[PDB]
């Protein structure tokens, strides 16, 4: 149920991409259940996931780019 | 990608060759922004921001009281 | 050996109720702390909610064994007095009663495990006053720092900069040098949507909920009015006795409009002759309050009237004003209204608020009224809630003086005093005073294995430290370790732990003094 609240959280932020969503917190649980048998406390398996997830927003800050490739070449033709 | 970031953080570099992704209808791997596949940032940050908060309030529950 | 064999077993319901009560806290246990683990509870009803609060999951519970409703009224008993906390309060009982199971498996009685409880309690609170740091309440600045830092656990964690003087100096009214109860009652929180948190203002008179007369000719402010309570209802006459009215003509309609107004008039003129500019009416859902006629009535005498009054806002009334309900309006008399300087009605972006001020009584007492905004409606409701748990921990130190590092520093210390105490004392107690301490090390055990710290490690490491340092060595969950728990700026009034153990002693004496259930009709 908390996915089905969450596709309402993410038609009312962006309006798209539910399906990616749901499968990125499908495999963090399995990933964390297996951690649970590992004796691992599920407070730090939180923790351990907010702070990847502080760094993984600075890490796409050096992926994102603004329009490019639009002088001297066409990557946008390739959409069309 | 693994080749790719290993020169790129030492600001030197033969060549570059980075975000190489999934081309699926010929079935081999190019570059996505020559490509033209691109996704606003906007969409990925908050996806993974919301994929996470959904996965902790699973990860909360310890017990549950079904009448 | 062989000894008392006892062929009829009460000691299967007393074991019984143990376990079914130490089924209790264990899943309160997940809850305790910050970071402790939310708990899933389906209602009666069906419906599904979430929390992590455990006055909360005791109450959607829906309790049924009685021995396990009455620690729903321990941790009421502990909201009257602390405010705060009701989840260490139901895990220090479960814990008590998993400690004298093993000393029910020793062959002690519970009577003289009951008993024991009570001296462990009482020496226990002894020693809690030992290790009391005495503030005061001439110092703002430290009870300041205890309002803000408490409230950094809410969601709001900006605006408590100027939350906490102003929840101070609103108790500081109250805090009057020499006084033993003090009862927050007195201070009334008024929630109006409209405006930022940034914007708060403390009354010195009494402030209503309800705006003032809508129709034609509302005055809306009147200057050195006289307030009074009238639990009587303004009505056209409607007499419960058997009653006729004939009208066999058309003039005689305007005779019956006409009589219906005088009778209103003759009820606005008694009120004007005492000289009553303001008009509190009870809230009445049976029939009109008060009619539109005879507002019109008390709009041309230049009387404001304010219906929709609640009861909780009478008992209120009565005491910062210091008037006097009036239930007739035979009984209705100067002696029995109130004095008011002035009587306004505040519009701030749609707001509409009336407040009073100018009590100018003798039964004038410490009375004071806040005024609570916000944009979202959501957010005046959690921030008047987050303001009285801020009420509640200045209460804490005006009736109990002094403060205590918290995070399991509290509990270590009286856990290791016992074990020295326990050799001092003789008998079967000596055997108890051990288990009672023992028991006491679920709290700073529970922290860190909802926090994820290693349980053995860290309860360990904190005793180890604990024998050269005293009262600074605790769990610190911003730090993610062990360090010292007053420079982290984590502080647990005395009275909470005060209360903790002496609502414990009651609670597990109750418990172990039923030895059967009956059903009785």
């Amino acid at each position: 149920k908390i996915l089905v609240e969450l596709a309402q959280q993410q038609d009312r932020e962006i309006g798209d991409g539910t399906t990616s969503v749901v499968i990125i917190a499908s495999e963090l649980l399995k990933r964390a259940n297996e951690l649970v048998k590992n004796k691992i406390h599920p407070t730090t398996i939180i923790t351990g996931f907010r702070v990847a997830l502080r760094e993984a927003i600075r890490f796409i800050n050096e992926v994102l780019s603004t329009s490019v490739d639009t002088l001297g070449k066409e990557t946008l033709i390739n959409i069309a | 990608h693994a080749a790719s970031q290993m020169a790129k953080p030492e600001d030197v570099k033969r060549r570059s060759y980075r975000n190489y992704g999934l081309d699926l209808i010929r079935g081999k791997i190019v570059d996505e922004i020559h490509a033209g596949v691109l996704e606003p940032t906007i969409s990925k940050v908050k996806s993974l921001k919301s994929a996470l908060e959904a996965c902790v309030a699973i990860l909360r529950i310890d017990t549950m009281i079904t009448v | 050996n062989a000894t008392f064999k006892n062929k009829e077993k009460p000691q299967e319901v007393r074991k019984a109720n143990i376990i079914a009560a130490r089924s209790v806290a264990d899943a309160i246990r997940t809850s305790l702390g910050p970071k402790g683990m939310d708990k899933m509870i389906k209602t009666s009803r069906g419906e599904i909610i979430i929390s992590n609060d455990g006055h909360t999951i005791l109450k959607q519970m829906a309790i049924l064994h009685p021995v396990a409703r009455m620690l729903v009224e321990v941790s009421a008993a502990q909201d009257s007095e602390a405010g705060d906390g009701t989840t260490s309060v139901v895990i220090l009982t479960g814990a008590l009663l998993g400690a004298a199971e093993r000393l029910l498996n020793k062959g002690i009685h519970p009577t003289i495990i009951a008993d024991s409880f009570q001296s462990a309690a009482k020496r226990s609170v002894d020693i809690l006053l030992e290790m009391c740091h005495k503030v005061s309440l001439s110092d703002r600045e430290q009870l300041v720092r205890a309002a803000s830092t408490s409230l950094s656990s809410k969601i709001v964690s900006q605006y408590s900069s100027f939350l906490a003087p102003l929840a101070v100096d609103s108790v500081l009214k109250i805090s009057d040098e020499n006084s033993k109860n003090v009862d927050l009652n007195d201070i009334r929180l008024v929630k109006k949507v409209g405006g930022t948190i940034d914007d708060t203002e403390m009354i010195d008179g009494v402030v209503l909920t309800q705006t003032a007369i809508k129709s034609a000719g509302g005055p809306t402010r009147k200057e050195k009015a006289k307030i009074g309570l009238i639990q009587f209802q303004i009505s056209p006459p409607k007499p419960d006795t058997e009653n006729n009215i004939i009208v066999n003509d058309y003039r005689q309609m305007d005779k019956i409009l006409k009589e219906e107004r005088a009778y209103l008039l003759n009820i606005c003129k008694k009120i004007k002759k005492a000289k009553c500019n303001v008009l509190l009416i009870q809230k009445s859902i049976l029939r009109d309050a008060v009619n539109d006629l005879a507002l019109h009535f008390l709009s041309k005498l230049n009387i404001m009237v304010v219906k929709d009054i609640e009861r909780e806002e009478i008992e209120f009334l009565s005491k910062g004003l210091g008037c006097k309900p009036i239930a007739d309006i035979e009984l209705f008399t100067e002696d029995r209204l109130g004095s008011a300087d002035l009587v306004e009605e505040i519009d701030s972006d749609g707001s509409k608020i009336v407040r009073v001020t100018g009590i100018r009584n003798n039964n004038a007492r410490p009375t004071v009224s806040v005024v609570i905004r916000g944009a979202n409606n959501m957010i005046i409701d959690e921030t008047e809630r987050s303001l009285h748990d801020a009420l509640c921990v200045i209460r804490c130190l005006v009736k109990e003086r002094g403060l205590i590092a918290g995070g399991g520093a509290p509990e270590i210390e009286i856990s290791r005093r016992l074990s020295k105490e326990a050799r001092s004392m003789e008998g079967v107690q000596a055997f108890i005073w051990q288990e009672f301490a023992s028991a006491l090390e679920v709290i700073p055990t529970t922290l860190a294995e909802n926090a994820g710290l290693n349980s053995i490690k860290v309860v360990t490491e904190l005793r180890s430290k604990h024998e050269n340092g005293e009262l600074n060595d605790g769990i610190s969950v911003r730090r993610s370790g062990t360090t010292n728990t007053y420079e982290e700026h984590i502080l647990q009034p005395v009275l909470v732990s005060t209360s903790a153990i002496t609502l414990a002693s009651e609670c597990v004496k109750s418990i172990l003094r039923i030895d059967d259930i009956a059903f009785s009709r």
